[PDB]
């Protein structure tokens, strides 16, 4: 009841997946609103674009 | 008292009208598929004197 | 099935003149009966967001919706028809252009083909 | 997507500048004219893969 | 703004977008992309606030970014071929520049980062503008030019526009926010089937394009921009938060909803060219947009959250103004799905 | 770009052990590298040195990732004489994602990098020996 | 501290409503008795008297469309057939040899 | 077809246009109404099948299920009458609109000759009982608990998908008709053991496995009584029914996949029989002996025997309806007492006769006492498994012992002992719960007089 | 009486069977058909489907350009 229903059985697949949900969304939330910084992820990503898909 | 149960008791007949309507759709889709009638090896039958389909 | 560089169409045509030699939708067409259904469900949201009785408030509205959701799908179900006819006649004339890579496989019966039989056990 | 609102109504919208073979003024040739009109009467009607191969 | 100059720019902004998809010519399809930006501005600042200028501004810069990305791959395409008809690329680093410009108009990622901010700071109106109207031409173009396209990149940016909608909206309490994130997502979700089938874009665009309208009109009927702002809707006008909750299981994909249609299609599209791993991907990273449009609807209607007492006084009042195409919207964003074979429509 | 995939596809699996590690620690390190590029351009931490070291701790911890999946996914193949097997490619995985867990220092974050990079790994070796496609070309 | 310790205009939660109190003979369906005693009536009539005693004799004498006692009669049949004619009963081949062509191995 | 589903279509206009103080009775009559209806799809042939049309077909492991989901709506509505009394008469009328609705969606389900028509149909039915559960649940965890029952599926449900359309790209066609009679051994590739994995898990987490089962004691412990009645009669008996659709397709590798499936559920059976005896609410606990059930049918689906499937059919048939019943019974409780936890109102044998009378019954029937349809259903697939390996009777065993421990420790618990002392409000049960108990407990001591009715396409 | 009043005989549901059956194998015999067809015309171009629009020649002027070398 206690160790494997109500524990591991909820950590495997439900608390994980919400945890790795919930650090994922606040990490790509979390922009200041900078537009330097967008700018700069635009000029790399133009770069790697460049070198990586031809 | 006829025409003031009416209004009042006209939802129960909505049931009953839609399994006739049911039935007879379920018999108009049916005659859709009759590419096969009197046709199968198993009962390719000789029509009776005065038999116009073997089913209907 | 990209067929908007097919040749001889015209650009901006809804239904061309070769969509009159196939059969017109029925006007009891189940898909037609379904688009006046969206109608008057269009009807009924229509009176419930105004706050006004659902069910019997405005006929005439109600009847424009249905008629206006019978005409479009009348239409529709004519250009989508006609579109499948053409995806079908452009198939079979491929087929019939293109016998090599269309082969007619030989007839074999079950009798004389050896299936790998796996027993449930 | 692309309406061919000028090939209905044979308007010729912007169909003038768009190749070098197309009716300079003043019949001035491009550098390059009659190589462009060889591709253009080669790949004309027999669609974008089989003109390219 | 004078109505007469809002009803010429209303339709400058539009005549811009038909100059896109009407022309052959690249500099004609240039000159309607400046002509859609030039009016867009004064009807994102026409509530004149802070926020609505910065805003602006923002989309101007990446718009005017974009334009001239457009341009630079335009002369380079010309340049190794004479050619200035819409079609094929002729070139490997002209197509690059030509897809990154149109992903940056569209707001794929990694191109997404100016669609939340110029949504939040824009009014409701502007935002349905903004997130329906301005998708057609840079689609468009990308439906014309697709054969060229590679599909490495294009699938990369889509499965990046999916996965970052998907997180992005897991945190919003604005509902402008939110709509933005969602359109981000909707945009990775037609440009992943542009290499294999234009019409499954177009109609994914229909069914999206529904959705959001009315999802807005229904935004700005009950005049909430926030999560609990909107939690007060049913003391008012529980209809309407039951039309919204419909509208948010539709959105999600939920079968028998209409928004199950494109994906599904979709799906089934990327399975007759061998692709199966990307699909599966993409259906699992929507469950996360699902999930806060749960969220939402939990909060909307399917409980009952704490009023105000001054609320009484709405209850004596009725909208002045009302939406004719609402009840139109909901019904087709909702219940379209036994319709879907009529996309031979070629729509 | 795919000079590197070359690079590691062209070995053999159960040959040249060194030359495998070699050329997955080169994907570990430019993975990294392009990582860090991401966070310093998305977020600023402090300075130009700090973020120096940032970088250098990302690229030096993902290229000693590779390095452990390489050398025990090629070690395990060649041992177990049974090549082209994706249990060899999940031992690998997550004797890397073990090394992750020992340099993030948590037994839960080992646990987990076990777990989800041999699952990675065994699926990578399933999709090469029956070629499926992540980027499929349009057919039909 | 000047807050009322409330934290918001709630109604108190009602007491539970009998309804034996207010109409003996409440059969538990509707505080309306007559409305009671009819939806009373409809469920007993409707699930007892049509559904459960109708719908088990239908049920009971459905005709034999699964064909038990017709394969009885054939296998009678059959049975009486070989046991005269010295046939051994059930054969090990279902299909007849004859029209099967196996394919030659040659090894 | 169509005879069943207009009329159940008809039922959402009868509703809304009803009196305020005549939803119930109409809907009652007109719902047992189409039951008897649909009654007269029990007759089935030796043959194929009953194909009425393209769209729609009747089998024998079809019917039961058809003729239990009708008639499981009059009763519904009879429990809800209660708790929904105070209620507005527009949310009265949408929680019987969401009612039929889940009523025709599963009706629609079971007939459904498309595999994709089947797909959408079997996820249309997860939007109504979300509303009923996340909208008419009690407790402040009903939301989660539909998080939970929503993700759960869905999670299973999207590789499903996946996996049909690859189908049809291979086969061209997903009606069961042409899949069954073309269908082709399965080879023991990478490909395909993950195609097998896509078809079977969408059903695996519905049944619910015993690894996968957690969404099922919340989402029963905070719906309202209905929606456990549903959830615990039909919707659960979707994963067994699709499992022997599409398990048709998925040989000779179902041999091999099917080992840790089978291990799962032989010795999680017994661990949620054990997981019963330590329990202090009811409805966890029927939710938990529900899961022991479910995994008994899941063993006999795996092992793909005619006799496991005739069992399968009897055991998911007659667990719909105990369980349910079960379900009832408790809630007649907390109607009473508003805990819902077994420990507080004891001894009510004293107090209500007919009703220990009745819990005495349900009990009996799940402990599967011969002849019941259940024990009929528990002792085919006993054999069956233990024809695929004779040590499969041990758990079985210990399986039954523990069935029989826990369901006589929840009737003497509530029943037997000496009444609570300050529990003053228990009154005389009531006409429509007796009635509504004799309902459910009826038709099953009918049906073990008529078993091959229940048995399934392979009897 | 029941299957007089109720039920038809078994050679409707035979041959009703025989139909269906009919038109669900050429329906999925078409579907193969189609997708074959449709790889074919995508990969040599040679088909009504997948034409992609070249330069029209009807906008090429043939007339002496100032330059007897065009
Ligand atoms: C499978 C397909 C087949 C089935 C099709 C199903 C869909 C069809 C209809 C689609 C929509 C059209 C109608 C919706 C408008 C809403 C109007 C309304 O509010 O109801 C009040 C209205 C009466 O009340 P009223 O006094 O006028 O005004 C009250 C106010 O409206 C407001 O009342 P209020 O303020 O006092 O109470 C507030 C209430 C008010 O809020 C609502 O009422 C909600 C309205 C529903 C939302 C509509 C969304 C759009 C369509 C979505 C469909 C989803 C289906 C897919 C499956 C997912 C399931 C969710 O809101 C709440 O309480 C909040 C809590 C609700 C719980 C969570 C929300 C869940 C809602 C999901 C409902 C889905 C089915 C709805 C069925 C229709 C319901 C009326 O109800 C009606 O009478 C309309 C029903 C239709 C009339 C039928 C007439 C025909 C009969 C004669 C002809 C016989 C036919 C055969 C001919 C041959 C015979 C001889
Ligand atoms: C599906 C149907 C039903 C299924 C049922 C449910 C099954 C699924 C769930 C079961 C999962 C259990 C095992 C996996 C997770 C355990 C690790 C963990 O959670 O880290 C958090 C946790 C991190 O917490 P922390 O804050 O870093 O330190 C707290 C401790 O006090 C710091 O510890 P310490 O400083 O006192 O010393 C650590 C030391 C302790 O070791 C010992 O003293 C003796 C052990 C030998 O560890 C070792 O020496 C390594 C052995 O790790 C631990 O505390 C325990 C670490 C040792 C546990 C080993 C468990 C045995 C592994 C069995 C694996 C089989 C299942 C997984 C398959 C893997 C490939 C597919
Ligand atoms: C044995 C043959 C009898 C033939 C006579 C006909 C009997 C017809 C009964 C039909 C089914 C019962 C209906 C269930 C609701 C109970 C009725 C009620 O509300 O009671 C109020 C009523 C009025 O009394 P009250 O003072 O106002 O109420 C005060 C309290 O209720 C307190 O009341 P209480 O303290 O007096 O207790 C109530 C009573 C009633 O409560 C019950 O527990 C009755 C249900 C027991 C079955 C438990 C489920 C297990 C599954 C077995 C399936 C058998 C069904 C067969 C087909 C049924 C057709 C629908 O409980 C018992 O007495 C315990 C009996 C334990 C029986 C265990 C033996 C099972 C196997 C027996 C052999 C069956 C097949 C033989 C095959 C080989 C030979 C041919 O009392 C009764 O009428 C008692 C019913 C008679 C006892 C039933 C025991 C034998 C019947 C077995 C089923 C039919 C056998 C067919 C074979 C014929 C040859
Ligand atoms: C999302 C739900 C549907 C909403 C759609 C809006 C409904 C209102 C529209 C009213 C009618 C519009 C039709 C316009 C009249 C004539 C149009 C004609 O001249 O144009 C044709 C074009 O016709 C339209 O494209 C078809 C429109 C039909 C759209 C409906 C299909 C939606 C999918 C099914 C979902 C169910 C919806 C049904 C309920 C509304 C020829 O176009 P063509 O120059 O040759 O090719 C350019 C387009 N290409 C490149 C994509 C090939
Ligand atoms: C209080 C104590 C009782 C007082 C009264 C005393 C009398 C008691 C006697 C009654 C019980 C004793 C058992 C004796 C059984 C006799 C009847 C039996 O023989 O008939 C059975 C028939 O019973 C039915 O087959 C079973 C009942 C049908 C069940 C349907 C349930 C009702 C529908 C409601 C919906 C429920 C949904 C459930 C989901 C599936 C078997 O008949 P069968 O040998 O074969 O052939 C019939 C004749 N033929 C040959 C012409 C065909
Ligand atoms: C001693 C008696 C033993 C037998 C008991 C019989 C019990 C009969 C009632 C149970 C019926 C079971 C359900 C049957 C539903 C389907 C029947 C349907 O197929 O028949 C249709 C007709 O349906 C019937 O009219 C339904 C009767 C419904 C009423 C049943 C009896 C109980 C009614 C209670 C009403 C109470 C009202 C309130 C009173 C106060 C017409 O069929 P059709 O598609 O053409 O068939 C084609 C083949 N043909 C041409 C040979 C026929
Ligand atoms: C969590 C709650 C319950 C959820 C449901 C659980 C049920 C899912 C279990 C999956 C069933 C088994 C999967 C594959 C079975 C095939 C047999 C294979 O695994 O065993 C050996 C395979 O060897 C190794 O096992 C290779 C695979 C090793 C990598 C897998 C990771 C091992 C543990 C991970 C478990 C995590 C499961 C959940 C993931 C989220 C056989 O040797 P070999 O002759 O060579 O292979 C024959 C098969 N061929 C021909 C197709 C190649
Ligand atoms: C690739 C990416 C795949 C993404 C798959 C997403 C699965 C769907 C679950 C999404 C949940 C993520 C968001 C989340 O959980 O937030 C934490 C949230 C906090 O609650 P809030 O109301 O948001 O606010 C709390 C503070 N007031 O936690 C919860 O409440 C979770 C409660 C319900 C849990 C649902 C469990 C779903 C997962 C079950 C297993 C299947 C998962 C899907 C993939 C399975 C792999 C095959
Ligand atoms: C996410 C990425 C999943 C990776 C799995 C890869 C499986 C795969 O690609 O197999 C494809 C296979 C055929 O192989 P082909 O590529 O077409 O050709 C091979 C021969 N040349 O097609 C399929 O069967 C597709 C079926 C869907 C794949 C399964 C995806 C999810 C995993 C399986 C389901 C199990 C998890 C369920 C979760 C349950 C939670 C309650």
């Amino acid at each position: 009841s206690s160790l494997l229903d109500l524990i591991w059985l909820e950590t495997i697949l439900p608390k994980t997946t919400s945890f790795i949900q919930m650090k994922m969304s606040i990490m790509v939330s979390n922009q200041k609103g900078l537009i330097k910084l967008y700018f700069l992820s635009f000029l790399i990503t133009i770069m790697i674009s460049m070198t990586l898909f031809n | 008292n006829v025409l003031q149960i009416v209004r009042d008791h006209w939802v129960h007949i909505l049931v009953p009208v839609g399994f006739v309507f049911g039935c007879y759709l379920d018999r108009r889709s049916d005659e859709k598929l009759t590419a096969f009638r009197n046709k199968s090896l198993l009962f390719k039958r000789e029509l009776r004197p005065n038999e116009e389909v073997t089913w209907k | 099935t990209m067929m908007s560089g097919r040749p001889g169409r015209v650009p901006l045509q809804f239904l061309p003149n070769e969509a009159r030699s196939l059969p017109p939708p029925k006007l009891t067409d189940p898909r037609l009966v379904y688009m006046g259904f969206l109608g008057y469900c269009s009807g009924l949201i229509d009176n419930a967001i105004r706050r006004r009785p659902v069910v019997s408030a405005g006929l005439h509205r109600q009847l424009l919706y249905v008629t206006s959701f019978v005409f479009f799908g009348y239409y529709l179900l004519k250009r989508q028809d006609y579109m499948y006819a053409l995806r079908d006649h452009d198939m079979f004339a491929y087929v019939k252009s293109h016998p090599e890579d269309f082969p007619e496989k030989d007839k074999k019966t079950y009798g004389e083909i050896l299936e790998e039989f796996h027993p449930v056990r | 997507p692309f309406f061919d609102v000028q090939k209905r109504l044979g308007l010729d919208l912007d169909r003038w500048m768009t190749i070098q073979s197309a009716e300079q003024p003043h019949k001035i040739p491009g550098r390059c004219h009659a190589f462009e009109k060889e591709w253009i009467e080669c790949a004309h009607g027999i669609g974008g893969i089989r003109a390219e191969k | 703004m004078n109505p007469i100059i809002y009803t010429t720019l209303i339709m400058t902004v539009m005549s811009g977008t038909m100059l896109v998809m009407i022309s052959s010519h690249w500099l004609l399809i240039w000159i309607g992309f400046e002509m859609n930006l030039l009016a867009m501005i004064p009807v994102l600042m026409k509530n004149f606030n802070p926020r609505a200028t910065e805003a602006a501004t923002k989309y101007f810069l990446t718009q005017a970014t974009a334009s001239m990305m457009l341009m630079m791959a335009i002369i380079i395409n010309l340049l190794y071929s004479g050619q200035w008809t819409i079609t094929k690329m002729f070139n490997p680093v002209a197509m690059t520049m030509m897809t990154m410009a149109l992903a940056m108009k569209l707001g794929l990622s990694p191109f997404h980062f100016w669609v939340p901010e110029v949504t939040q700071g824009i009014s409701l109106q502007a935002g349905l503008l903004l997130l329906t109207w301005q998708k057609l031409a840079p689609l468009s173009v990308l439906c014309q030019i697709s054969q060229s396209i590679n599909p490495n990149l294009m699938l990369t940016m889509a499965m990046l526009s999916i996965l970052i909608g998907g997180w992005g909206g897991l945190n919003q309490t604005q509902l402008r926010k939110i709509m933005a994130y969602s359109s981000i997502a909707h945009m990775g979700w037609m440009t992943a089937v542009l290499p294999y089938n234009t019409t499954m874009t177009i109609l994914n665009l229909l069914i999206y394009i529904t959705m959001t309208l009315a999802m807005f009109m229904l935004l700005i009927h009950s005049s909430a921009t926030t999560t609990l702002s909107l939690s007060h809707t049913w003391n008012k006008m529980p209809v309407i938060t039951s039309l919204m909750m419909v509208t948010l299981l539709s959105m999600g994909g939920l079968p028998p909803l209409s928004g199950f249609m494109p994906k599904w299609m979709i799906i089934q599209e990327m399975t007759k060219n061998e692709s199966i791993i990307m699909p599966t991907l993409m259906a699992m990273t929507a469950l996360l947009n699902l999930y806060f449009y749960m969220r939402l609807a939990y909060s909307s209607s399917l409980t009952m959250f704490p009023s105000t007492n001054n609320m009484k006084m709405k209850w004596q009042f009725e909208h002045t103004k009302q939406m004719k195409l609402l009840p139109t919207m909901i019904v087709l964003s909702t219940l379209v799905l036994p319709m879907t074979p009529a996309l031979s429509s070629l729509n | 770009a795919k000079t590197l995939l070359h690079k590691y596809s062209d070995i053999p699996e159960g040959t040249e052990c060194h030359r495998k590690a070699y050329a997955s620690t080169s994907i570990g390190g430019a993975t990294g590298l392009i990582v860090s590029a991401y966070s310093i351009a998305l977020k600023p931490p402090a300075s130009f040195l700090e973020g120096v070291a940032r970088t250098g701790r990302y690229t030096f911890t993902s290229a000693a990732i590779g390095a452990i999946f390489g050398l025990t996914s090629c070690i395990s193949a060649q041992v177990r004489e049974k090549p082209d097997d994706p249990l060899n490619y999940f031992i690998g995985g997550c004797a890397g994602g073990l090394t992750l867990g020992a340099r993030t220092r948590s037994y839960g974050i080992g646990a987990a990098a076990c777990a989800y990079m041999g699952l990675t790994a065994a699926l990578v070796k399933m999709g090469q020996l029956e070629g499926w496609q992540v980027f499929a070309e349009p057919k039909v | 501290p000047p807050e009322p310790t409330i934290r918001l205009q709630e109604d108190p939660d009602p007491e539970d409503e009998n309804l034996y109190e207010k109409n003996p003979d409440s059969h538990g369906y509707d505080k309306d008795p007559i409305v009671d005693l009819w939806n009373m009536r409809v469920v007993f009539f409707f699930g007892f008297s049509i559904v459960l005693v109708l719908g088990s004799t239908f049920v009971a004498y459905l005709p034999d469309y699964r064909m038990q006692e017709w394969a009885r009669r054939e296998a009678e049949r059959l049975v009486k057939y070989r046991e005269a004619n010295g046939l051994p009963l059930m054969e090990s081949n279902c299909f007849d040899p004859n029209k099967i062509q196996l394919p030659e191995d040659e090894d | 077809m169509l005879k069943i589903i207009i009329p159940t279509t008809m039922l959402l206009p009868m509703t809304w246009m009803s009196k305020h103080n005549m939803i119930w009775i109409n809907a009652t009559v007109h719902s047992l109404l189409i039951s008897l209806i649909s009654l007269s799809l029990l007759n089935q042939l030796g043959e194929n099948s009953l194909n009425f049309s393209l769209t729609f077909f009747s089998d024998s492991l079809s019917a039961p299920l058809l003729v239990l989901t009708t008639w499981l709506l009059p009763l519904m509505l009879m429990a809800s009458q209660s708790h929904l009394s105070k209620e507005t008469t527009t949310r009265k009328k949408l929680y019987i609109t969401m009612l039929i609705l889940l009523q025709l969606f599963l009706i629609m389900t079971f007939t459904a000759t498309e595999l994709i028509l089947f797909y959408i149909l079997f996820e249309a039915t997860l939007v109504p009982t979300l509303i009923i559960i996340t909208r008419w649940g009690n407790q402040t965890e009903r939301l989660n608990a539909g998080l939970y029952f929503l993700f759960y599926t869905l999670a299973g449900s999207l590789p499903l998908l996946v996996a049909l359309v690859y189908i049809q790209n291979t086969t061209g066609s997903l009606n069961f008709l042409i899949i069954h009679y073309w269908s082709h051994p399965l080879s023991n590739s990478w490909s395909n053991i993950f195609m097998w994995l896509a078809c079977i898990m969408a059903f695996m987490v519905k049944m619910p496995l015993y690894g996968l089962h957690l969404w099922l004691p919340k989402a029963h412990v905070e719906a309202p009584i209905a929606g456990s009645m549903v959830l615990a009669a039909v919707l659960l008996k979707l994963g067994g029914y699709g499992m022997m659709r599409i398990t048709t397709i998925l040989n000779p590798l179902t041999n091999y996949m099917a080992y840790p499936f089978l291990m799962l559920s032989m010795w999680g059976m017994i661990m949620t029989s054990s997981i019963c005896l330590r329990q202090t609410d009811l409805k966890s606990l029927i939710a938990y002996s529900s899961v022991s059930h479910m995994a008994l049918v899941i063993v006999a689906i795996m092992i793909q025997t005619p006799w496991s499937f005739m069992g399968a059919t009897a055991l998911m048939i007659a667990h719909g309806l105990t369980s349910s019943m079960l379900f009832c019974l408790a809630n007649t409780n907390y109607e009473r007492v508003h805990s819902r936890t077994m420990i507080l109102a004891r001894g009510l044998q004293t107090l209500l006769p007919l009703m220990a009378t009745w819990w005495l019954v349900a009990s009996l029937t799940n402990l599967a006492l011969p002849p019941s349809i259940n024990l009929i259903g528990e002792l085919f697939i006993i054999t069956a498994s233990f024809s695929w390996s004779n040590i499969t009777i041990i758990l079985m065993g210990m399986n039954m012992m523990i069935t029989a421990l826990y369901s006589l420790y929840m009737l003497i618990t509530t029943q037997r002992g000496k009444y609570t002392h300050h529990i003053n409000n228990i009154k005389p049960s009531f006409t429509r719960e007796n009635a509504l108990m004799a309902l459910h407990i009826l038709p099953l001591l009918l049906l073990t007089l008529n078993p091959k009715m229940i048995l399934g396409p392979l009897y | 009486w029941i299957a007089r009043t109720f039920y038809d005989g078994p050679e409707k549901n035979y041959e009703k069977t025989m139909a269906i059956l009919q038109i669900e194998a050429e329906k999925a015999e078409l579907r193969l058909k189609e997708l074959e067809v449709r790889r074919l015309m995508r990969a040599r171009g040679d088909g009504p489907w997948y034409q992609y629009p070249t330069i029209d020649k009807a906008l090429i002027d043939h007339s002496p350009k100032t330059t007897p070398d065009n």
